[PDB]
RNA sequence: GGUGCAUGGUUGUCGUCAGCUCGUGUCGUGAGAUGUUGGGUUAAGUCCCGCAACGAGCGCAACCCUUAUCGUUAGUUACA
RNA sequence: GGCGAAGGCGAAAACUUAGGCCAUUACUGACGCUUAGGCUUGAAAGUGUGGGGAGCAAAUAGGAUUAGAUACCCUAGUAGUCCACACCGUAAACGAUAGAUACUAGCUGUCGGGGCGAUCCCCUCGGUAGUGAAGUUAACACAUUAAGUAUCUCGCCUGG
RNA sequence: AUUGGGCGUAAAGCAAGCGCAGGCGGAUUGAAAAGUCUGGUGUUAAAGGCAGCUGCUUAACAGUUGUAUGCAUUGGAAAC
């Protein structure tokens, strides 16, 4: 799953 | 427009006959043509996800490499979109360890800040066999770390223009707990990449579409104009 | 936080004029608490090797979950020439100890635990055959997960 | 006086020989390899082009002396 | 390259004869596989009953080399090398890889056959080989013809 | 080596085959219950160990209640 911080 | 499938026109299509079985869901039983062709809604889902995941990540100051070892054509492109919004690229490959650790990154980098701010006094002062060095270790420089320069740490992301072609890139990229985003083909081993991109990198036309759509997520990550993926406009660049 | 030694050997490839002999030395480390690691090395001297397997096992951490201070399931790891064989045990029962197996189960902080070998001895081979049996460990939250049934029965 | 199988130092040897290695990282479960590989390149691992290798050290070159050319400080106890 | 269970099979012709492959909308009905002992076959050599023997060549003879050559280099040459019957059954008699049984990435091929057609290419079902994923192994390696996966069985191994 | 091994090269797949006995073996549905599981019944002595206890100052020891399968037999079971 994306939305890497 | 937002990738529109009617521009979309040599993505479809790889080398013939050397597919594998992790690309069964990506191709349909084969007669017709024997150049292993895709699927349209499913590259189509898979780029809109891969589009909005880099731009997610892109707001948050996000570093991203790129693979500028094929050929010329793409290879300038991609020095372009690399130096118009300043991070890291290669121009040549990596020679193993390029993408392990930071101090042969650290010293390397230091060394071309002396160089640069020591040679600009130096052409014919000193020896002409010191300007002939300095100039080599210069071109050194430009073929690997000119292209990174900014490092505060290994990029967060990064793309592959072409895994089979870039087979140790990936192998110290599945290392790392890095994402991986990475363009696939039907030689290709969408197993170990993070992000499937089924799309040719043979013809110039489909590297140069998937380049302007990275370019284009990047650029309105940082509050830059969009040339394309926004633009309604059929992208018009030829092959030279 | 251990940094218990394993095992000393001599080490030597062969050139004109003599023997390029040097010692190999292997380590094992744990927090005793669910993270453990490991690291082999060569060299000339001591410190060089030390230094080498320690930043080597910080390099390869890898951990595990608290099981009533054992192991609850029968688990056979087969690896490095040889099956290791562990199954847990009740709570005053005690621990036995085979010297790298029970160095590495102090990694991982047991108290009771039953353990059998079978085949060839040979120190990192255990580290392998322990390895292989702690890393395929099961869970009863991920069967759940993995089942409709989120109670055991 | 013996004990260079108790020694240090010193010297010969391959040998003015081009290899000796190590750090980082990777592969191989290991002894190891990778570098040090290959194509050019010369005497040299001296150098270059690509390569899962990047660097660093050592011999390797340059910084010692003389010869052959010239300017200049000096001109006798040389020169005449 | 093909056919063979194996040993192996390559001048032509004829005769007797075994086995295989393809679809069987034709059929019986589980009648199937293994196989201790039991039986058949089976490279080379060899022995009797004789043949034949162009070469070959053990054994042997002579010469040359060699310190020693008793071997090797050479010239002869016996048995034997081939035919019909009786026996010996063993060998690196190897895919150093048992039988049979279905299931499991792929690719490069090749052969026979049914569709089809100038060939050529294609699909198909079997055979024959190479590359090679996962996997299995100490390693080499093996890999749809497995040392994978498992299954019924016999034979076998308990350090030198 | 049932638990709990292997035979490509470390030891071993016979040279191969025709196979008797023997072992194993497609699906369906029927009886019956031989194997099998299970519930009662007779029996499985003493003693030893196990658990509880009594006696010696304390255990060793002795004594005491249960504790030992399995065989036959009555009743269910029809998945193989």
């Amino acid at each position: 799953m994306g939305n890497f911080d | 427009s937002l990738a529109k499938l009617g521009e979309m026109r040599t993505h479809v299509g790889m080398v013939k006959r050397y597919w594998n079985p992790k690309m069964g869901f990506f191709i349909e039983p084969e007669r017709k043509h024997n150049n292993d062709h895709f699927v349209l809604e499913l590259q189509r889902q898979s780029l809109q996800t891969a589009y909005n995941y880099v731009k997610e990540v892109a707001q948050n100051n996000g570093q991203i490499l790129f693979v500028g070892t094929k050929n010329d054509y793409v290879k300038k492109l991609v020095n372009n979109i690399a130096k118009r919004v300043d991070v890291a690229f290669i121009t040549q490959r990596w020679l193993g360890g390029t993408l392990t650790n930071f101090k042969t990154l650290s010293i390397s980098i230091n060394k071309l800040n002396k160089l640069v701010e020591k040679q600009a006094e130096n052409a014919a002062d000193l020896t002409k066999k010191e300007n002939l060095m300095l100039s080599r270790e210069i071109e050194r420089l430009e073929k690997f770390f000119g292209g990174v320069k900014s490092l505060k740490r290994l990029p967060n992301l990064l793309i592959v223009d072409d895994p089979v072609y870039e087979k140790n890139a990936v192998a110290e990229a599945n290392i790392l707990r890095i994402p991986v985003v990475a363009l696939c083909n039907t030689n290709t081993n969408p197993e170990l990449v993070d992000f499937i991109i089924p799309a040719n990198n043979h013809q110039p036309q489909s590297t140069c579409l998937l380049m302007n759509l990275l370019a284009d997520a990047v650029a309105e990550a940082k509050a830059m104009p969009t040339m394309f993926a926004y633009k309604p406009d059929e992208e018009i660049q030829i092959e030279i | 936080f251990e940094e218990r030694i394993v095992k000393l050997k001599r080490i030597s490839k062969t050139t004109k004029g003599g023997r390029n002999m040097r010692f190999s030395v292997l380590v094992v480390v744990g927090n005793r608490k669910g993270k453990i690691g490991y690291g082999i090395a060569k060299a000339l001297e001591v410190p060089n090797a030390i230094k080498k397997a320690i930043k080597a096992a910080h390099n390869s951490l890898h951990t595990i979950e608290i099981h009533k201070g054992s192991i609850y399931h029968e688990v056979i790891g087969r690896s490095g020439a040889s099956r290791v064989l562990l199954k847990p045990a009740p709570q005053g029962t005690g621990i036995i100890a085979g010297g790298a197996i029970r160095a590495i189960i102090e990694l991982a902080g047991y108290s009771d635990i039953y353990t059998k070998n079978l085949g060839r001895n040979t120190p990192i081979n255990m580290i392998h055959a322990t390895m292989d049996g702690i890393l395929k460990q099961l869970s009863p939250r991920r069967v759940a997960i993995l089942r409709n049934k989120n109670l055991n029965e």
